[PDB]
């Protein structure tokens, strides 16, 4: 981050606690981005994703081929 | 990403210090 | 050929939620060592504040007088390059000049044309030539505008003849991010929009152009403060007759890029009207062709070595070719070529120069284009076409192309000399009993448009081959 380097050195070379804060936002955007959800790597979760929607795509076709030829009596 | 962020994290508040440090002993 | 200091060793060494009391505790104490504050352009983008901060910072350092009412707008302390967009000489200037190309989020004309016009403005004179002789020769570079919008009003045809071949008149203004400049270069088959299609003339911006700059130290020549002949003259130009003349510390010194090579006869005429000769030092009087080449093809060259030993051999319109360049090699004339291997080119006021340049410039372009041929073919033992050919500057601006003509069995010859800017003589010599394998001025007029050997080359090779 650009603007907590700069609050650090205008801090140093001033002569507040700018330090703390530029700690405190640290930590609030650690938690923001762990707030996401997804603890592995995103590349196995895209794969996982991209895996999902072609097994629904499939069922869905599977679905749509069984209720459509119904022509028993 | 909880791990990496918070190595992202302590690696940009050591490098922040880091640079604190030498602004001071410089200017 | 290691990370293990950016996260392994580098906060373990670093002599926490609680162990911040680093600003007032131990707090009782630009260019190589504080790098954090130097990397603004790397932390934030180009701004305002950052740019007039940075040159706060850099006058600072370096040592220039400059100051603001506070920070987010800074001038340049120099002779008129004093300008705020959006009083000690000139007053502020707020042209499109200097607005046009630094309009928005340009980062090119900011450090260099500043620093280029202090390096230049900058000599021994305190208060007596830094300022007073910038500022005058400042204004005396006004008459070539004047000059610059005459030539245009009479050369009311094309913009093709009299602004780049011929004479002067391609200029443009030198102000913010433009320099002087003129029409150095007159390469006329190049990739043209397939006589370029322009709206009004141009700045010599879009595209290649050289770089013509004003200083001197030594070449204190009487010359005038401020622009008087305006006046549009009879036919095409007037001159300006000064002494209202002090002895300026200025000259115009231009940048000569590549040591375009050059005749004695031209350097003698020219030694005559600015004073002494283009340049004061031992002259390289080397094979000229053979170092023009090389220093011409320098620009397109890679990091592969040629290793072409007087060798010219190129391509043809469909296969290969040859050819040579008769390089070191002392002519009827007696001595060789004369080399002028050389980039100064401290200049005098501008007095009678109204073709001092131009025969030089025309002369020069005409030696670029003769080597035109070879600039990155490299392909030997050809043993199909190598239309070899050695041109022979025995006189000043006059080669010679041998090729192997059905009409005789021999070589055949053809003397070309540059007798006008553009329209070169390319006459040739037959033999008592040969066919009529020699084309008609046509032919000739067309290779001097297009002067190019390898043009000519295809030419003889195709058109005037018929076989």
């Amino acid at each position: 981050f650009l603007p907590l380097v700069h609050n650090i050195i205008k801090c140093m070379d001033k002569d507040q606690d700018l330090n703390a804060l530029k700690s405190k936002f640290q930590e609030m955007r650690k938690l923001i981005s762990t707030m996401p959800g997804i603890h592995l790597s995103p590349e196995q979760q895209q794969q996982q994703l991209q895996s999902l929607r072609e097994q629904v795509r499939t069922k869905n076709e599977l679905l749509q081929k069984y209720k459509s030829l119904c022509m028993f009596e | 990403t909880r791990e990496r962020l918070l190595s992202a994290l302590e690696d940009l508040e050591v490098l922040s210090r880091e640079l604190i440090e030498m602004l001071a002993i410089s200017r | 050929l290691s990370k293990m200091s950016s996260l392994l060793e580098r906060l373990h060494a670093k002599f926490w939620s609680e162990t911040i009391k680093l600003v007032r505790q131990v707090m009782e104490k630009q260019h190589l060592v504080s790098c954090l504050e130097t990397l603004q352009k790397a932390l934030k983008v180009t701004s305002l504040p950052a740019m007039t901060d940075r040159l706060e910072s850099i006058a600072r350092q370096n040592g220039l007088g400059s100051h603001l009412s506070a920070s987010g707008t800074e001038c340049y302390i120099t002779s008129d390059m004093f300008y705020v967009e959006v009083h000690h000489g000139e007053n502020p200037v707020s042209c499109p000049e200097l607005v046009q190309q630094l309009r928005e989020k340009n980062f090119d004309e900011f450090s260099k044309h500043l620093k280029g016009l202090v390096n230049l403005y900058n000599l021994p004179g305190d208060n007596k030539l830094k300022t007073k002789m910038y500022l005058a020769l400042q204004s005396l570079e006004q008459d070539l505008s004047k000059m610059a919008i005459m030539y245009w009003k009479a050369t009311n045809a094309g913009p093709l003849d009299k602004i780049l071949h011929g004479s002067v008149g391609y200029l443009t203004p030198r102000s913010g991010g433009h320099l002087m400049n003129l029409k150095y270069y007159v390469s006329p088959s190049d990739l043209l929009d397939d006589i370029i299609l322009h709206e009004n003339n141009v700045s010599r911006s879009l595209g290649m152009n050289a770089s013509v700059t004003i200083e001197g130290t030594s070449a204190v020549y009487k010359l005038p403060i401020a622009p008087l002949i305006m006046g549009s003259h009879p036919v095409d130009n007037k001159w300006t007759p000064s002494f209202n003349s002090v002895d300026l510390p200025a000259c115009f010194f231009l940048k000569f890029p590549q040591p375009i090579p050059v005749s004695r006869a031209f350097v003698q005429k020219l030694q005559n009207c600015t004073g002494i000769p283009l340049f004061e030092t031992q002259p390289t009087y080397a094979p000229l062709y053979e170092l023009i080449t090389q220093f011409e093809l320098s620009k397109d060259p890679d990091p592969i070595p040629l290793n072409h030993n007087m060798r010219f051999y190129a391509a043809l319109p469909g296969q290969q070719h040859c050819y040579f360049l008769n390089k070191d090699a002392p002519l009827p004339d007696g001595r060789s070529l004369q080399g002028t291997l050389v980039s100064k080119i401290t200049f005098q006021h501008p007095g009678r120069v109204p073709l001092i340049l131009n025969l030089i410039r025309h002369q020069v372009a005409y030696n670029t284009l003769i080597g035109s041929c070879v600039k990155r073919t490299i392909l030997k033992e050809d043993s199909p076409g190598l239309l070899q050919f050695e041109v022979c500057p025995l006189s000043e601006s006059r080669f010679s192309v041998s090729f192997q003509h059905p009409v005789n069995d021999s070589l055949v010859c053809v003397v070309m000399d540059v007798q006008d800017s553009t329209h070169v003589s390319c006459k040739l010599y037959k033999g008592l009993s040969d066919a009529l394998i020699c084309t008609d001025d046509f032919i000739a007029k067309v290779v001097q448009r297009c002067m190019s050997i390898p043009v000519t080359m295809r030419a003889i090779r195709r058109k005037a081959e018929t076989i």
